[PDB]
C-alpha cells in the first residue's frame, strides 16, 4: 500500500471546451468530440501526449483513466 | 548522442565498503533509479538509456 | 462619457460593439475599428 | 429563411469537424505508430551490437 | 438580420473556408504517414 502512495503529488485537472451557446448545458459541454483550431493547440501544451494503452498507472498517473482505452 | 549515454549508464555505479572490527564487507551496486528527465542536465536527454 | 466609450469593443473581421440595454454587446455590420487613412459599388462601412 | 441556412452551414460546419477530429486522431495515432517504429529500429542498431 | 447574416458570414467566409484548408491539413498528414511507412532481444 506503500509503494502505491506516490512519490510526487499527483494532480488530475479537468479539460472543458466550451462551443457556441453551450455556456449552460453540461451535456452539451461533455458531448464535445471536437474543439476549435486554438482549443486543440492549447491542449497540445498541457502536456506529454500519452496513449493509454501503453501506460502503467503506478508509473504514470492516470487518475483513473482506463488503459483499455 | 555518443557523448552521453555512456556517462548516463555508468554514474549510477558504486561500491560500499563497510570495514568493521571483525573484517570488510562491500557490494558493488547499481542503482534502478534513472536520471531525471525533468532535472538531469538540459543539453540533451535520450533514452538510450533504457535502450541499454 | 469615458465610462461609455471605454465599453466598445470589435472582433476579429474588426467589427465595432457596445453593450445593449441588457449589457449584452453586439457587433455592427457598417462600423469597423480599421482606422481609415485619406493621406453597382457595395456598401461603404464606416 | 437565413437562419435556417445558418443552422444548414452550422450542422454541416459541426460535421466537418468531427472529420477534423477524426483525421487530427489518425494523425496522433499513426504518429505515435511511427514514432515507436523509429524508436524499434534505433533500439534494433543498438541491440545488434551490443 | 444584423446576428443572423454577421454569424452566417462568420461560418461561411471564416470557419468553412478555415476547415477546408484543415481537411488540406488533414491529407497534408495523411500523405506524410503514407510516405513514412526480428526477434533477436531474445537471443
Amino acid at each position: 500500500l506503500l509503494d502505491q502512495i506516490p512519490s510526487y503529488d499527483t494532480h488530475k485537472i479537468a479539460v472543458l471546451y466550451v462551443g457556441e451557446g453551450q455556456s449552460n448545458s453540461e451535456l452539451a459541454i461533455l458531448s464535445n468530440e471536437h474543439g476549435s483550431y486554438r482549443y486543440t493547440e492549447f491542449l497540445t501544451g498541457l502536456g506529454r501526449l500519452i496513449e493509454l494503452k501503453d501506460c502503467q498507472p503506478d508509473k504514470v498517473y492516470l487518475g483513473g483513466l482506463d488503459v483499455c482505452g | 548522442n555518443l557523448a552521453a549515454y555512456v556517462p548516463l549508464l555508468t554514474q549510477g555505479w558504486a561500491e560500499i565498503l563497510v570495514r568493521r572490527p571483525t573484517g570488510n564487507t562491500s557490494w558493488l551496486m547499481s542503482l534502478e533509479n534513472p536520471l531525471s528527465p525533468f532535472s538531469s542536465d538540459i543539453n540533451n536527454m535520450p533514452l538510450q538509456e533504457l535502450s541499454n | 462619457a469615458f465610462d461609455f466609450l471605454l465599453l466598445l469593443r470589435a472582433d476579429s473581421l474588426h467589427r465595432l460593439g457596445l453593450p445593449n440595454k441588457d449589457g449584452v454587446v453586439r457587433f455592427s455590420p457598417y462600423c469597423v475599428c480599421d482606422y481609415m487613412e485619406p493621406e453597382g459599388p457595395a456598401v461603404r462601412l464606416g | 429563411e437565413l437562419q435556417t441556412k445558418l443552422e444548414d452551414c452550422r450542422n454541416m460546419i459541426a460535421e466537418l469537424r468531427i472529420e477534423l477530429k477524426k483525421a487530427n486522431n489518425k494523425v496522433c495515432h499513426t504518429e505515435l505508430l511511427l514514432s515507436q517504429v523509429s524508436q524499434k529500429l534505433s533500439n534494433s542498431e543498438s541491440v545488434q551490437q551490443q
